[PDB]
């Protein structure tokens, strides 16, 4: 009958799975009765409710102040009696619940403060501060757990005045009890040392308590805790070494405890007080040091203290970035122990890793090829680190430890064998300057020599008919990956028949390893200012095809079900570089191995399962395609269609927008549409087709290709129009609504527009009223400026007028020539420039008709010429849909249509329109520069007579 | 979800102190606002109300005397004699009476703001002014003196005394020979101008920089401190303040001090060079044409960490500039020094080269050379080093920075056709790329916004090589 | 189905949690999204080597407006699947946020971290970057509603942990 009982009974409802949903349409109904949210405080205070119920209620309250305490203003939505009532009642009613119900409530007014805190609750500080005590550490972590819910959103904050008040006035109230009752902890700890459950109370308070430090710190260092670092710092000092057997249990090795927490937290400070406040905390960054070398020494291998190690490694690392304090380990006999005792127990191969090796080998592979928190990586970054400050002395320490793994590997190959391994990794982490990029390496050690250990510790393991470990054997072709650009083009063409036999091994990382690196041997440039590689098509054409039917057949080597035929996608990537490579090499077998990919491709469609093994199989079909001969295209081409046809009847999407580029470059190629293309032009104009976003860029392309071919094969150009309009009136799509009008206006007869002209134009016109954008208002005056240098001024004039007479020189004064100069991209720019100058030195009909445009045109022109790349440079989060991805394939991508190629975007521009005005002052008997310099602005006849004096 | 605006996310010149509030312990590098000039109470009393002269006189020194060298204030304030000591500074007083009470006034008013309150509210202020015009050389020393007391204790009494009209009868203090006066005018000169909230009367103070002009060519030490101190009070202040600090043509011999060989000088001459270049690109180039960047090359080698911090953000404020100063910067050799700063120099001095990097890379977006030299001085290291370490604010700063060079490699890039943007892979081999990528982590928006775009811009696995 | 779990299935809005829990049901894959409001509750059976097992998926609303009871649907859950879309950096910088919200209600329960549509080509969120899963002991896999890749690894790790049977298998 009561509310309350009301309330409780459907919070309980709440938790059972009938009763989910209609619980809460009846609790919301509930919730417009005034008072609703004290009544939610009295069942969460009911004691003789059960838990559950209290916690549904505590929950309930907490997103009820979420939903409906602020506004998006900041106004109060409850009435203001309730709003000051709960505020009173919130805090003493934390205090009283159990850490289930009192957790949820530290949210809420966490939640409250977000929006009333500081301005509108002055009371919470003193309220929180006076509920700490000596003797009651749970109370103590519920109070510190929502102060730092509060504090913490300093971190992410911009330092500003209003901040720093906040911050000041909350320093007031707590640095006095913060202090005393971290005094306090420290010392209860230590009484309590045999007591395990205090022992696990007082540290999580202490863990609060250092995460509250560091919100104290996170923007400034304030002046007490300067005043007071001495004892602060001296007692996390204390607990970075702290051991108690009651804390810790070996039997765990992957869940960190709340002592492996404390460290590391305390780490996190030490480090923001050594990169942020060394002038303060210098004088105690030694001990820290001397306390983490020891930390780091006794440190179990177990994961659950990987985190840790890291923190601590990355404090290192900032300690060897201060030169003062790099000097203190910056000779042989601390190098050396830094070595032995930090560095190489390690950086060892772990067998965590031999495991995925041998049961996953392609994540193996992902993940050895792009790498973190690992001991073996944090490690060997602090290696990497230590180097760049004494590389001689780092290099030599290890070369000499190195010379030591030699000599145990090469005494028992069998079982040492990973001390080659580790060599092998050490050598090549000191040989590389920083790190290897996707463009390799481009300078090493000059120490170490790369090609020498080559000849000697790698080469024979490539060849060895026995080897200790196939480790080894992946370590060696890794090492040819690694340091490709340091081998001479001799030496690698040595290594491709070597590598081209691991194609056909049964060992999955080997035959994967030496395609990868075969593929990336492909792709050294000679130089970064020239396209050509090291590797030409003669370099590759006596082994294309049997590098190409032996990467076919490790592909189907597992079986030919679609996930696993697509499972390696290195491989499909090697076969696309090889045929990328090879170019016309074996234009003969292409009907052959266009119709293996084309068994791919129909495989795969029964389940396309990685996207990258897809993507390269059509680059590999767009490969071949654009290196057969034109005439032998349509024979190609109907070997594909079948199966193209039943991409789209079948509705694999995964493939739609490949075979719609695929189909597009075919017909960019021919000189008339292949046969088996052309049913294709007219159901492409059904709107079904355009709405998926991951297809509209291919079948733009198709379209537009259409249209230059054989724009004869549409009968009726009203369908066309219709996409257009569709793409141009959308904001996601605009760009490609423009594409293809350039396509309609340039490639289609005037004959045959004429009948729509007018309509296209209303089209395009009808967004800057409704709906512009930036962006559309920029490509409409590129657009102008294209139309302009092609088919002429009159033509644009009387293009735009013929919506209503009148209406270009409107849109000309009001978006043409005050949009020219924000135009970024650099092509854009170009053509948007020279067709707006073509209309005043090309458009006799212009200077006519508009006499009073010229002055502000010139204006737009000459601040335009005049002017920069601050401006944004192209046209460019959201929630993925399926079918929302397009991938574009470099094999066939086309370069933008520049219909000004003798004009370099880069400085032609510039000297070009100052030619084009002499020339056109000059023909006009040097009348206009002096007749129209008088009506630009001061600043652009100033910028003028640069241009034309330049 | 409303929150505070200052706890939301969603021109690089910088002046002296945009935001006053601090939260650290402030520390003063400032000259001490006040200074001193180094029971028989009853007996001495009586003397002093005696209507005989030389009792006057008797009894006026060994007021003086106990106040030399600690001194009882209080003891001599409450023997009522403060206002007796006001009379005898009045115009028609002997000259060695006057000089003797307001020598003993100068020390009661070198002590607390109340005992400073007891000789002001005496009304000694007007006759200490009126000594500076009427008494000798030895009167007018000790009267400036007490002025400067008086002004140092705080901007009332500051803008009291400049009320008084002080400001005249001081200026023409500076045609004397005598050091000490000097000296001791300049500090007092020095206390009328300090003081940022409220700023003195401009229309007043101003008055003084002609004056000020003249004491920077001393080469007394104690003389040069307080003028420069002076000049960097004045020269805290918008575009008017600064152009009239140009206008008395202050900045050639005011750079000329920045090689003085007390850091002492360097210091406040460093601070008033700093003011003159937060204003326009004009300005500054007067500076610059002053030869600013040769000193400022060596002050970021000085022992001094503030020395350092205010040279690098006096070299971020010209950087904040032209194409052309930021070349000058260059053509000074100043980088090397800015980088190594970047990677060695303590938090708030490297917080400061990266600004000057920054900004310069900003400015380089027209002069594509300028990112090539940066780049090739070896910068993307130490700025990405930095993305670990610093606040949020210079997070942003070095993602800009790196972002220009990102933009000027792929500007580079297709203007020249070159495969790959030669600076992202350097960026990437530097270590850089994680570091930006790890910086998407950041709650702040703006930070993971820049690094998102950075990362998918130009680390994007944008294509294969073709 | 007479042993029975309540799972409770959390993440962003439009991670594919809805169409996960639909291709099991059906075995139907959904193209379209369509937002839930704030929970549907959908009873999941394996067949077992340790019988039949039965998970009472509570498939929440992950846009916040949709919330409905938001964390107080995980009121007496016994294990959690968190979701994320690898091609959405952001799904994956929210994971925190609702592990948080998880083990605030429920201290020690099972939870698997997915990281869902890796079908996709343009992933935003590489393996380097999914680390929360060692720092807080949850377990991590890759999958795809779409391919089906991984399918049943989560509702079989979390049997194994639930019945404490590392050899169940469905
Ligand atoms: N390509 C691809 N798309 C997927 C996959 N899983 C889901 N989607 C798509 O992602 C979109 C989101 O679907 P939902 O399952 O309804 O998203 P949700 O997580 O339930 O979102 P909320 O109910 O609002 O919390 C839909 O368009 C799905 O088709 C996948 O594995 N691969
Ligand atoms: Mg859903």
């Amino acid at each position: 009958m009561s509310d309350l009982e009301t309330v409780a009974k459907f919070l309980a409802e709440s938790v059972i799975a009938s009763t989910a949903k209609t619980s809460e349409r009846n609790l919301r109904q509930l919730e417009t009765q005034d008072g609703f949210g004290l009544t939610l405080l009295h069942v969460i205070a009911s004691t003789n409710l059960p838990l559950s119920t209290r916690l549904a209620g505590a929950l309930f309250f907490k997103n009820f102040i979420k939903r409906k305490w602020v506004d998006e203003n900041g106004n109060h939505l409850l009435p203001a009696n309730n709003v000051e009532l709960i505020k009173k009642e919130i805090v003493p009613l934390m205090i009283s619940l159990p850490n289930n119900l009192q957790v949820q409530i530290g949210e809420a007014i966490s939640s409250i403060a977000d929006s009333d805190f500081p301005d509108r609750w002055p009371t919470l500080l003193s309220d929180l501060a006076s509920r700490l005590s000596n003797d009651d550490m749970v109370t103590n972590k519920g109070v510190l757990t929502v102060a730092h819910s509060i504090f913490k959103r300093w971190r992410p904050l911009f330092r500003s005045d209003e901040l720093f008040l906040e911050i000041k006035l909350v320093l007031d109230v707590f640095t006095a009890p913060f202090l005393n009752l971290l005094k306090t902890v420290d010392e209860q700890i230590t009484a309590n040392e045999n007591n395990k459950a205090s022992l696990n109370i007082l540290f999580d308070v202490l863990l609060v308590l250092i995460k509250l430090y560091y919100d104290f710190n996170c923007q400034d260092i304030p002046e007490f805790f300067e005043d007071n670092i001495q004892v602060g710092m001296g007692i996390f000092h204390k607990y970075l070494s702290y051991s108690n057997p009651l804390l810790e249990d070996p039997d765990e090795t992957e869940h960190a405890s709340v002592l492996i927490k404390v460290k590391s937290s305390i780490q996190e400070l030490v480090q923001l007080y050594t990169t942020r406040y060394e002038d303060v905390f210098g004088p105690m960054i030694n001990e820290f040091i001397q306390i983490t070398w020891n930390l780091l020494t006794s440190i179990s291998n177990q994961p659950k203290y990987d985190i840790l190690v890291s923190k601590s490694l990355s404090f290192l690392t900032a300690v060897t970035r201060i030169p003062k304090y790099f000097e203190i380990f910056n000779n042989e006999s601390a190098m050396n122990n830094i070595t032995e005792q930090i560095i190489l127990p390690n950086v060892t191969l772990r067998e965590e890793d031999v495991e995925l090796f041998e049961d996953d080998p392609i994540e193996y592979i992902r993940r050895d090829l792009e790498g973190t928190d690992t001991r073996r990586r944090a490690c060997t970054d602090f290696l990497k680190e230590l180097k760049e400050k004494n590389e001689v002395l780092v290099t030599n320490i290890f070369l000499a430890h190195m010379k030591g793994f030699v000599d145990q590997y090469m005494s028992d190959p069998s079982k040492n064998w990973k001390f080659k391994d580790l060599y092998i990794y050490l050598f090549t982490a000191l040989a590389i300057n920083g790190n290897i990029t996707n463009a390799g390496v481009s300078s090493t050690n000059n120490l170490l020599n790369v090609v020498d250990f080559f000849t000697k510790e790698i080469a024979p393991d490539l060849t060895s008919n026995n080897i200790p470990h196939i480790i080894l054997r992946v370590d060696a072709i890794k090492y040819i990956y690694t340091f490709r650009n340091q081998l001479t083009k001799a030496q690698l063409i040595e290594l491709m028949p070597i590598l081209a036999t691991f194609l056909q091994t049964d060992e999955y990382v080997v035959y994967t390893y030496a395609a990868i690196t075969i593929e990336k041997i492909l792709t050294i440039r000679e130089s970064n200012t020239s396209p050509a590689f090291i590797f030409h098509k003669e370099d590759i054409s006596n082994s294309t095809e049997i590098l190409l039917k032996n990467l076919i057949a490790l592909i189907l080597k597992h079986g030919s079900s679609p996930e696993k035929l697509a499972e390696n996608e290195f491989l499909m990537r090697s076969i696309f570089r090889v045929l990328q490579t090879s170019e016309d090499s074996i234009q003969p077998l292409f009907p052959q191995l266009l119709a293996q990919f084309i068994e791919i491709v129909t495989i795969m469609a029964k389940n396309p399962s990685n996207p990258r093994f897809t993507h390269y199989t059509f680059e590999s079909i767009g490969a071949i395609l654009n290196y057969t001969q034109r005439q032998n295209l349509p024979l190609l081409v109907d070997s594909m269609m079948p199966t193209f046809l039943t991409v789209f009847s079948e509705d694999i999407q995964e493939f739609i927008p490949y075979v719609f580029q695929i189909i597009a470059f075919v017909v960019e190629q021919s000189a008339t549409i292949p046969e088996s293309i052309k049913p294709l032009a007219q159901p492409l104009l059904a709107p079904n087709v355009w709405e998926l976003k991951g297809n509209i860029p291919a079948v733009t392309r198709l379209l537009k290709s259409f249209i230059k071919t054989d724009s004869s094969i549409f009968p009726d150009l009203v369908p066309v129009l219709g996409i257009f309009q569709r793409l141009i009136a959308s904001k996601a799509y605009e760009v490609h609504g423009f594409d293809l009008l350039e396509h309609i206006m340039l490639l289609i007869d005037m004959n045959r527009l004429r009948p729509y002209i007018k309509q296209i134009a209303v089209l395009l016109l009808q967004r800057l009223q409704n709906s512009k954008t930036e962006r559309y208002v920029k490509k409409l005056t590129v657009f102008f400026g294209l139309i302009s240098n092609k088919l002429g001024s009159d033509f644009l004039i009387h293009f735009i007028d013929e919506v209503q007479d009148g209406l270009f020189q409107q849109i000309w004064g009001n978006f043409i020539i005050t949009t020219l100069p924000t135009i970024g991209n650099l092509l854009d720019r170009k053509i948007a420039l020279i067709g707006v100058l073509n209309m005043v030195i090309n458009g006799q009909f212009f200077q006519s008709k508009y006499p009073t445009l010229i002055s502000s045109t010139m204006n737009s022109i000459i601040e335009t010429a005049s002017s920069i790349a601050n401006l944004k440079n192209d046209y460019v989060e959201e929630i993925s849909t399926f079918g929302s991805h397009f991938s574009k394939l470099v094999s066939i991508s086309e370069k933008p249509f520049d219909p000004l190629p003798e004009i370099d975007v880069n400085n032609g521009v510039r000297l070009y329109v100052a030619e084009a005005l002499n020339k056109y002052n000059a023909i006009s008997g040097n009348t206009f520069l002096n007749t129209i310099l008088p009506q630009l602005t001061q600043e652009n006849q100033v910028k003028l007579n640069q241009l034309l004096v330049g | 979800k409303f929150v505070p605006e200052y706890r939301r996310t969603n021109e690089l010149r910088r002046r002296r102190d945009t935001q006053q509030v601090e939260l650290r312990k402030a520390k003063r590098d400032e000259a001490l606002a006040k200074r001193r000039n180094f029971q028989e109470l009853p007996q001495m009393t009586q003397q002093l109300n005696s209507d005989d002269m030389q009792e006057q006189l008797s009894a006026t020194v060994k007021f003086r005397q106990i106040l030399s060298q600690r001194p009882p204030i209080d003891v001599v304030i409450q023997a009522g004699v403060v206002p007796r000591l006001v009379e005898f500074m009045r115009e028609n007083q002997p000259e060695m009476l006057q000089l003797e009470a307001a020598w003993a006034l100068t020390n009661i008013a070198s002590g607390t703001s109340a005992q400073t309150k007891v000789v002001v509210d005496a009304d000694a202020v007007p006759l200490f002014i009126q000594l500076l015009y009427t008494g000798s050389v030895e009167v007018k020393e000790q009267a400036i003196w007490a002025l400067g007391n008086v002004a140092g204790d705080s901007t009332d009494y500051r803008d009291y005394v400049l009320q008084c009209n002080a400001m005249e009868p001081i200026l023409g203090l500076f045609n004397s020979n005598k050091p000490s006066l000097i000296r001791t005018a300049t500090w007092t000169l020095s206390n009328l101008c300090r003081g940022k909230k409220p700023q003195p009367d401009w229309s007043v103070v101003s008055q003084a920089l002609p004056t000020l002009a003249k004491l920077i060519y001393s080469m007394d030490t104690e003389t040069l401190v307080d003028a420069c101190w002076a000049i960097s009070y004045l020269s805290d202040g918008p575009q008017e303040a600064i152009q009239a600090v140009i206008d008395v043509r202050i900045p050639k011999r005011l750079v000329e001090l920045l090689s003085h060989e007390s850091t002492l000088v360097q210091t406040p001459a460093l601070r008033a060079v700093g003011n003159i270049v937060t204003g326009n690109d004009l300005q500054t180039q007067v500076v610059i044409n002053a030869g600013v960047l040769p000193a400022l090359r060596l002050l970021l080698s000085s022992p001094k960490e503030n020395i350092k911090k205010e040279a690098c953000w006096t070299i971020s404020n010209i950087t904040a500039g032209n194409t052309e100063q930021i070349q000058a910067v260059i053509d000074a050799n100043l980088i090397p020094p800015l980088v190594k700063l970047l990677e060695v120099a303590e938090y708030k001095t490297k917080k400061e080269a990266c600004w000057a990097i920054s900004n310069a890379s900003s400015g380089g977006l027209q002069r594509p050379d300028i990112i090539r030299y940066l780049v090739s001085q070896g910068c993307i290291k130490p700025l990405c080093d930095l993305l670990e370490i610093a606040d949020n604010r210079i997070i942003e700063v070095t993602l800009d920075a790196l972002e220009n060079i990102l933009k000027m490699g792929e500007a580079d890039k297709e203007a020249r056709g070159l495969n790959i943007n030669e600076n992202a892979d350097f960026i990437e081999k530097a270590g850089g790329m994680e570091k930006i990528f790890n910086c998407q982590q950041n709650e702040n928006d703006k930070i993971y916004e820049k690094a998102y775009k950075i990362i998918e811009t130009y680390f994007g696995e944008e294509e294969d090589a073709v | 189905p007479q042993v029975q779990f309540k799972l409770v299935l959390v993440g962003d809005g439009g991670t594919g949690k809805t169409t996960f829990v639909k291709r099991h049901l059906t075995g139907e894959f959904e193209k379209k999204y369509v937002a839930t409001l704030g929970v549907e509750v959908h009873p999941l059976v394996f067949h077992t080597n340790r019988g039949p097992i039965k998970f009472n998926v509570w498939d929440t609303a992950g846009q916040e407006k949709f919330g409905g009871l938001r964390d107080g649907y995980y009121i007496q859950a016994q294990c959690a699947i968190i979701m994320f879309d690898v091609t959405s950096r952001v799904t994956y910088k929210n994971v925190p946020n609702w592990h948080r919200d998880l083990v605030r209600v429920c201290e020690n329960i099972p939870i698997v971290l997915c990281g869902n549509k890796v079908d996709i080509k343009d992933r935003k969120v590489k393996a380097k970057s999914i680390v929360f899963h060692r720092k807080k002991n949850l377990q991590y896999y890759d999958i795809s509603a779409k391919s089906n890749y991984n399918f049943e690894k989560p509702f079989l790790w979390l049997a194994r942990k639930l019945i404490g049977d590392p050899n169940l298998e469905f």
